[PDB]
């Protein structure tokens, strides 16, 4: 099984192209869990698996690179997740996360409180989000994915991605749209938590205009055929060489560019992974007082 | 945990509390983020990336400071942690309590090597 030795599985275009109702998502292996070496959270090796596949992607990997971290705090009061992404993102870096309840991290900036909370005052680079809700039917969850999908129509940077968590459950199909505007997309499952509906729903490379036109109810709809007729299983094998996991240090530009001026070269650019049109002042990122 | 947390609220000595009570058979602080990386690394104490040798584990290093993990004010006269944001090596025979090591030891100077586990200056 080559498929062990991967991070995970990633939804390929056979399942994006269907029309089916939404199901019940069978998985066989549920109630299993991959076995941890002593002292490590199995959350180290899920984000693990995550950077690992986003390795493979086109990603925008700048100086100063901006980074925000939303659900990163757990019950133990940790942030495993943002110390793998310390590990994994260059050292210069920028990481913010943030989580309802209180917990310590290896961010540079760490927000307490509900993400609706966190005020970006700059456009990002990057949006890692691990949030979930744990509290008939299955409709479109709003949540914090009212948030999520504002912030990336006003403060993602043209060229940069996301990483958003999903689960048969708790989706949005306003969110599952908004991947249309991105030069690529998928969802990713760990290979570590293969047991779970758990997905990252990924937009590599922000465009801020319409590349794909999504049904965003009937990709759900996709994701959970492609979950209930895709083997997957538990496995760690990917993390036994870990000489590469470090995120390439690609020095992608950051260019101020106004939108009459974004051409067939900028988008192009854009789509490669090899551009970021945003600002390049110095991020602003604080604790809104809200209502 | 919550425990020997709310512990070091009731001093004003926290290193001492901390140690005391490991040292008296308490049960150390757990869930300290514990890495997974290639056993290749310089073996310096505190580092931007993890520096693990074949002897070491990596911690990312809020998870392994005590003051942190209780947030308590830290000692430092800068106020900035010297852990929080990087990675700290611990021996692999003290990871039963990495923030006690932490309380315990000192990294050398001229030298980015935990003295009496790796500096070798004398
Ligand atoms: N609306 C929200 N705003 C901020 N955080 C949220 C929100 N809703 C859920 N969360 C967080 O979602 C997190 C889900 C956790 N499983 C995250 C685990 C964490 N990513 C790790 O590294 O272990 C919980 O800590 C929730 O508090
Ligand atoms: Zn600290
Ligand atoms: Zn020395």
């Amino acid at each position: 099984a080559s498929a062990d030795w991967k991070p995970g599985h990633a939804m390929p275009s056979l399942f994006k192209v269907q029309n089916v109702n939404l199901e019940r998502c069978e998985l066989a292996n549920y109630k299993q869990s991959i076995p941890m070496p002593r002292g490590v959270h199995m959350n180290i090796a899920k984000y693990m698996q995550l950077c690992q596949y986003l390795n493979t992607c086109t990603l925008a990997v700048p100086a100063n690179m901006r980074v925000i971290h939303f659900g990163a705090g757990s019950d133990k009061g940790i942030a495993p997740g943002t110390s793998v992404l310390r590990q994994w993102l260059p050292t210069d870096a920028i990481i913010i996360d943030n989580d309802l309840n209180e917990f310590v991290s290896d961010a540079d900036i760490t927000l307490f409180g509900d993400c609706v909370t966190v005020r970006v005052g700059q456009q990002v680079d990057l949006v890692i989000s691990d949030m979930y809700d744990p509290t008939g039917s299955n409709e479109s969850k709003a949540l914090f994915f009212t948030y999520l999908c504002n912030l990336i129509n006003n403060n993602l940077a043209l060229g940069g991605s996301v990483a958003i968590k999903i689960t048969e459950h708790s989706w949005s199909v306003e969110l599952y749209e908004l991947m249309g505007k991105f030069a690529w997309w998928t969802v990713f499952c760990t290979n570590a938590n293969a047991s779970s509906s758990e997905g990252f729903l990924l937009g590599i490379n922000y465009l801020g205009t319409i590349k794909e036109n999504i049904d965003g109810g009937a990709m759900h709809a996709n994701y959970i055929f492609w979950r209930n007729s895709t083997p997957m299983n538990l496995s760690t094998y990917s993390l036994f060489d870990l000489s590469k996991f470090q995120l390439k240090l690609k020095g992608t530009p950051v260019l101020q560019l106004k939108e009459s001026q974004i051409n067939e070269l900028v988008i192009s650019l854009l789509s490669q992974g090899k551009l970021l049109i945003r600002d390049n002042d110095t991020l602003s990122v604080s604790t809104d007082v809200l209502v | 945990n919550s425990s020997v947390l709310s512990l070091v609220n009731f001093t004003v000595d926290p290193q001492k509390a901390y140690l005391d009570f490991v040292n008296a058979g308490g049960a150390p602080l757990t869930n300290c983020v514990k890495m997974l990386t290639p056993k290749t690394g310089t073996g310096i104490a505190i580092s931007v990336k993890p520096e693990s040798t074949a002897d070491q584990e990596t911690y990312g290093g809020a998870s392994v400071c005590l003051y942190c993990r209780a947030h308590i004010e830290h000692p430092d006269v800068s106020g900035v942690c010297k852990y929080k944001g990087k990675f700290v090596q611990i021996p692999a025979q003290c990871v039963r309590d990495p923030v006690g090591f932490c309380l315990s030891n000192t990294p050398c100077n001229v030298c980015q090597y935990w003295i009496g586990y790796g500096c070798n200056c004398d």
